[PDB]
RNA sequence: CGCAUGCGCCCGCCGUCCGCUUGCCGACCCGCAGUAGGGGCCUUUGGCCCCCAAGGGCACGUGUCGUUGGCUAAGUCAUCG
RNA sequence: GGCUUGUGGCAGCCAAGCGUUCAUAGCGACGUUGCUUUUUGAUCCUUCGAUGUCGGCUCUUCCUAUCAUUGUGAAGCAGAA
RNA sequence: AUUUUUGGUAAGCAGAACUGGCGAUGCGGGAUGAACCGGAAGCCGGGUUACGGUGCCAAACUGCGCGCUAACCUAGAUCCCACAAAGGGUGUUGGUCGAUUAAGACAGC
């Protein structure tokens, strides 16, 4: 199970001074590909709210955060603040997925799809794990039937592997649903 | 029309990746693009419907089911044996037997086809004479 | 979005037989034979049979369509029940005259399947339709100065009606006070 | 930059290239459509321009300044003795256009006629057809001629007579080669074209049996040769100054 | 039933001289890219490595009683991930070569 | 695409609902790499962005010619087979003894003309309009353009392509019956060879 | 389509030799249409089954391009009328 | 000839006003965005062991930012214009 | 030539600062090009990369995935680069803030 995107606790503080002995620790919940980034984007953060910079700053603990039940499939919230070409804009999204990882996944390529937003110009307010009934996007709303039915519209035709695959055939293909 | 449809219970063949000819109970649908799916030898994953064939069987569950209760609703439905006595299912079984035919047994098996083949244009020449 | 399902139904009346395959959907009844082709539509359309009662219902659904794709639902709803109601009823489209000064001599041809117009807002030129499959034009006794198109078919009752109109097109002057031409001014069922 | 003055530019495009044509006899490019409701007629003939003269006639057209008056107007006379049908020859429709078929050709053809298929006629053995007509003569060949005609109707989609024009009885004309062509059959069925063109296999076909009084015609030839010609008289451009 | 005359045993599959490994501007034919009937993936490739390979063509003059010439060569590794291989010969193959069949052995054996 | 790789005499190929150009690139490949391809039905070929698009293409491309002698190219051929000619040698180094040699292995006709009316037709799957146009997308037949810039054998075409097809449909029901005597004659057969039908039987679908 | 040369030319059979080849090695295989469908059985208005790639089928396919002799029903392939 | 487009030429946007009343039938002040290289400038990249330097005459072709002609929409288009 | 920068409406104009490059330098990429990207080099074999690419031309997937677009203007298609603006669209796709609604929201009867 790899994901491209994985969710970090980071903990820093300010390093201590004669006149603060003990200054106060800070933590955040950030996604990155690696934890490298993820402590790069930390500082990021910490530096331009809170005025304490990775040189003046020390890293306390960072530990990644896995999905509890990734059996299982759960409705995703995430409020985001993105840059346009023209300015900037909150944003809340909702997504179906087993674990918060896929949902972050596709909201950055949904991000990129239609709005050409890319990887660095998105920042994530809050995430949150959204009941059934308080989902406010009909997308996810429309898979909430106890009897869900449909036929696979669009199905494309391979063989199993390439092993198989001829540049030609006898009779075209027969499709039905 | 529309014989087949993406359901809770709906058996479905696994067409590509690593997981070919495989079976699998869709258990819960993701989205339009992706569903859950579970079988007595896997653990319950999402797949993509690219890489799924929908078959003629179904089995009564509710969605996400414990383990034992997919278990015995397959049995109950008796999925494999379905499967396997069914042409489409018999055809990969086929398929991979012929694969595993040895020198000997390929010798064995053409000289078991020359022979019907003889014997069946005769009976088809008298037929044809008659 | 693709919303996944989008589904509506209609009622069949008994006195009309209906058969559907591949999208081709035949229509019967008292009046005749109509026929349309939906192979442009990339819907599901199926016949469904009440064994208790014996009544008929016509559904047509999109899996996955969007807004643009299922739109065309209610059309195709539309077009059945159109076909329906010409083969049961018929359509009657009537037309009237609108003169001036010189009025409009009309000339229904053999068959009541053509139409002369000579006076035209004094013109001497012979103006000449003809009437589409199914359609025929007759000269209104009761009405002064009008024209009743009768046929099956709603599409080509009304396209004969709007070339008859559009044959009659004053041009170099104002329209707006030179009104002179052939209008449809009532559109209803033959029976 | 643009042309002082505008004026239509200087002959046509259309009939370019301004060469020698590739042919003596005109050439027929486009039959006329064939009605098949209509009884088996040939469409074209071939002539002799004779000579010119003028006529007076006195002209029947209301609204004109001429109505009941008389009018002069130069004619052309073209000798036309009757044509002589010597085969019929059948195309197929095919995706790459017409395409021959076969060419059926009568019994007995006269000296004239032959000689068209050499270049000295005198100087050879004049062995041209011999073989050919000898298959009039044994029961087989008979056969194999009514097969061909056979053919013909079975799987041809136009037909077309062979006619040759009685040359010598113009002896203002020195020559004893006579002028071959294919004259479309329009109207009846593909059998009824190919019955009409055997029935008339070495027999005349006159004039009038093609065209008649008052009808409107095409007229088919090669132009008057003038040699190397400069450009004044070639394409009409005016003349530059005189120093 | 056919009454053919020719070779009446086959231990060797056909392959086609694509070209040369190459770039877009540049060519380097002392290796020689050849497709294997029947092969179509890199995964594939892995039973023919190193398996002896002939180009056989036909000269104007006789040699040993034969107008029959042949340049051996063998399988290297794979090309790309379709079941192209490269191979290469004892020496560089002609140009014209490109388009015609090789024939690729069963031998030297891992079985 | 590497190529298909395969060992024949040559391939014939039923061009219908196949995309010009994808058609034309596996083709392309085909013929460099060697092989002797012959294509029928280029009437049947069909074009995706629909009728007006192309029809407006053609005509741009019609523009084009040698403003001093048009006689000089480009030519502008209209039936289906020397569009689809034209469109294989756009993708082929024809300038080339190479691609020379590999235009000269191509064989393109209207319709299906003896012997291939005989001869088993093959599909591409990487170029059919089913897996490769969306249900609802524009497309037009080739022929039908062809038509509309100045083809005029596709009445004759329709009229060959008929009298084939019937041709064809009788055989194939004088092959259903043949069938029909054989699996009599399998039945009939199934109780003289026991073992046989024994060795058989875990081998047959 | 006509005519085609008197130490000539053309056609068919047999023996031998040379040359060209778009690259022989089983160089085997004719349904149409459609892909929001098609087909078969059974015919309740109906029920059941197949498809889901030629991923198939056919073929002494078995012998130093294949040893010495004889018989040879049926089948199949080739050659000749 | 090449870059540029100040200048020349040709368009658009907002709407204070004009138009018996009515911003937009027809115009568009104060402002503001463009396009073009048939103006003239700016520059000096090519040509000084030389690319014949105004205009007219003749001849062909090409463009549209359409004067006339074909077909149309609008009007402070009754008709005519 | 990036960045700093003067005159000029601007210029492939004219003039300065730091650094690098071309000139004096081939080679892979940008179709093509003195300056851009990569990278600098004795003659060879093998392996792997940089920039850039993998439908054909043309070496490498019509590879595995998600959305958007339909161009009846030549839809669009990669730093330098071989241009496009202000204004608009009830084309379609996401978001933000408001109003009405099962004491029954809007259109027609
Ligand atoms: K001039
Ligand atoms: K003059
Ligand atoms: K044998
Ligand atoms: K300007
Ligand atoms: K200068
Ligand atoms: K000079
Ligand atoms: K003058
Ligand atoms: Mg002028
Ligand atoms: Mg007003
Ligand atoms: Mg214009
Ligand atoms: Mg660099
Ligand atoms: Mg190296």
């Amino acid at each position: 199970v790899t994901y491209k995107f994985h969710q970090y606790q980071v903990v820093g503080r300010a390093l201590p001074t004669e006149n603060d002995e003990h200054p106060k620790i800070y933590r955040m919940k950030l996604w990155a590909t690696n934890e490298v980034r993820a402590k790069s984007k930390f500082w990021y953060y910490l530096r331009k709210l809170k005025k304490v910079k990775k040189s003046n700053g020390q890293m306390l603990a960072i530990n990644e955060i896995f999905e509890k039940n990734p059996t299982k499939i759960k409705n995703y919230g995430i409020w985001l603040r993105y840059q346009s070409r023209t300015g900037y804009h909150n944003m809340y999204k909702e997504y179906r997925d087993t674990t918060l990882n896929g949902a972050v996944e596709q909201m950055y390529t949904e991000m990129a799809s239609r709005h050409r937003v890319r990887h660095h110009c998105i920042q994530i307010i809050k995430t949150a794990t959204i009941p059934a009934k308080l989902c406010k996007r009909e997308s996810t709303k429309q898979f909430h039937d106890s009897k869900i039915k449909f036929p696979l519209v669009f199905k494309k035709v391979r063989p199993p592997s390439r092993k198989l695959k001829t540049t030609y055939k006898a009779t075209r293909p027969n499709l039905f649903m | 029309p529309f014989k087949r449809f993406v359901e809770i219970g709906r058996v479905a063949l696994v067409n590509y990746g690593k997981d070919y000819g495989k079976l699998v109970v869709i258990v819960d649908v993701i989205d339009q693009n992706r569903a859950l799916i579970d079988a007595p030898d896997m653990v319950r994953s999402q797949i993509n419907f690219k890489r799924l064939s929908l078959t003629d069987i179904k089995i009564d569950i509710k969605r996400i089911p414990k383990k034992k209760t997919l278990v015995a609703a397959m049995e109950a439905a008796d999925v494999k044996n379905k499967w396997e006595s069914s042409s489409w299912g018999r055809k990969l079984i086929v398929q991979k037997r012929r694969a595993s035919l040895n020198d000997f047994d390929r010798f064995k098996l053409m000289l078991a086809k020359i022979k019907r083949a003889g014997v069946v244009r005769q009976e088809l020449a008298k037929l044809k004479k008659e | 979005m693709k919303t996944i399902l989008s589904s509506e139904t209609m009622d069949i009346p008994d006195g009309v037989n209906i058969k559907v395959k591949a999208k081709q959907i035949e229509v019967e009844g008292p009046r005749g034979k109509l026929t349309r082709n939906f192979k442009h539509l990339n819907l599901d359309f199926q016949l469904i049979k009440d064994e208790e009662t014996g009544k008929k219902k016509l559904k047509i659904d999109a899996w996955f369509g969007s807004r643009k794709t299922t739109a065309a639902i209610r059309t195709a709803l539309s077009h059945v029940e159109n076909l329906i109601t010409g083969v049961t009823k018929g359509y009657r489209y009537k037309m009237r005259f609108v003169y001036a000064h010189f009025p409009i001599n009309a000339s229904i041809s053999g068959g009541n399947k053509a139409i002369e117009i000579r006076n035209f807002l004094g013109e001497k030129r012979v103006r000449k339709v003809d009437m589409l499959e199914g359609v025929t034009v007759v000269r209104s006794e009761k009405v002064k100065d009008e024209l009743v198109l009768d046929g099956n078919d709603i599409e080509l009752v009304s396209r004969s009606a709007a070339l008859i109109n559009q044959k009659c097109h004053v041009k170099n002057k104002d329209i707006r006070k030179f009104l002179d031409g052939i209008y449809v001014s009532e559109k209803g069922r033959i029976v | 930059s643009h042309r002082k003055f505008e004026h239509p530019r200087h002959g046509s495009l259309g009939f370019l290239p301004r060469k020698r044509a590739a042919r003596h006899r005109g050439k027929v490019k486009a039959f006329p459509k064939d009605d098949p409701s209509k009884p088996c007629k040939l469409t074209a003939f071939l002539g002799y321009k004779a000579g010119m003269t003028h006529i007076v006639r006195d002209v029947e057209k209301p609204g004109s300044k001429l109505h009941k008056k008389e009018t002069c107007e130069a004619v052309t006379i073209i000798e036309t003795p009757p044509m002589v049908i010597v085969g019929v020859v059948g195309y197929v429709k095919t995706p790459r256009g017409l395409r021959c078929l076969n060419t059926v050709w009568a019994q007995h053809l006269s000296e004239e006629l032959k000689r068209r298929f050499y270049k000295n006629w005198c100087k050879s053995k004049k062995k041209a057809f011999l073989k050919y007509s000898k298959k009039y003569e044994t029961d087989e060949g008979k056969k194999d001629i009514q097969t061909q005609l056979e053919k013909l109707k079975k799987y041809a989609c136009v037909i077309r007579v062979l006619a040759h024009t009685q040359i010598r009885k113009m002896k203002g004309l020195k020559q004893k080669k006579a002028h071959l062509m294919e004259i479309q059959v329009n109207g009846g069925t593909i059998a009824q074209k190919v019955d009409f063109a055997y029935g008339f296999f070495e027999k005349q076909v006159p004039v009038d049996a093609v065209f008649q009084k008052d009808e409107m015609i095409d007229i088919i030839g090669v132009t008057k040769g003038k040699g190397y010609e400069g450009v004044v008289t070639r394409w009409g451009v005016t003349r530059l100054p005189r120093k | 039933v056919k009454g053919r005359q020719g070779e009446r045993v086959r231990l060797y599959v056909r392959g086609t001289v694509l070209g040369y490994k190459r770039s877009k501007s540049n060519q380097y034919p002392s290796t020689s890219l050849i497709q294997i009937e029947g092969v179509n993936t890199k995964e594939e490739v892995d039973w023919y490595l190193g398996k002896r390979m002939a180009y056989i063509y036909k000269a104007k003059t006789k040699k040993n009683n034969s107008h029959y010439r042949c340049i051996w060569g063998k399988v290297c590794r794979p090309h790309g991930n379709s079941g192209v291989v490269r191979a290469k010969f004892k020496s560089n193959l002609p140009p014209k070569s490109m388009g015609s069949k090789v024939r690729v052995f069963m031998y030297p054996s891992n079985i | 695409v590497s190529g298909s790789g395969i060992s024949a005499r040559r391939i014939v190929v039923d061009a219908r609902h196949h995309m010009l150009g994808r058609l034309s690139s596996i083709l392309a490949k085909e013929l460099l790499n060697g092989q002797k391809v012959v294509v029928v039905r280029c009437e049947e070929i069909c074009l995706s962005g629909g009728l007006v698009r192309q029809k407006m293409k053609y005509l741009r491309f019609l523009r084009k010619r040698m403003n001093t002698k048009p006689s000089h190219g480009p030519i502008h051929f209209r039936a289906p087979s020397k569009i689809l000619w034209r469109t294989i040698r756009g993708m082929i180094p024809h300038k080339t003894k190479r691609g020379a040699a590999a235009l000269a292995r191509l064989k393109v006709y209207e319709g299906v003309p003896p012997p291939y009316d005989k001869i088993k037709r093959m599909v591409i799957p990487d170029a059919l309009k089913v897996l490769r146009l969306q249900a609802g997308h524009k497309y037009c037949l080739l022929g039908k353009l062809s038509s509309e810039v100045g083809w005029n054998h596709y009445d004759t075409i329709k009229e060959l392509e008929n009298k084939r097809k019937e041709r064809a449909q009788v055989a194939y029901e004088r092959r259903k019956q043949l069938a029909k005597l054989r699996v009599k004659a399998e039945k009939a057969a199934e109780e003289k060879l026991g073992p046989q039908l024994a060795i058989i039987a875990p081998i047959k679908y």
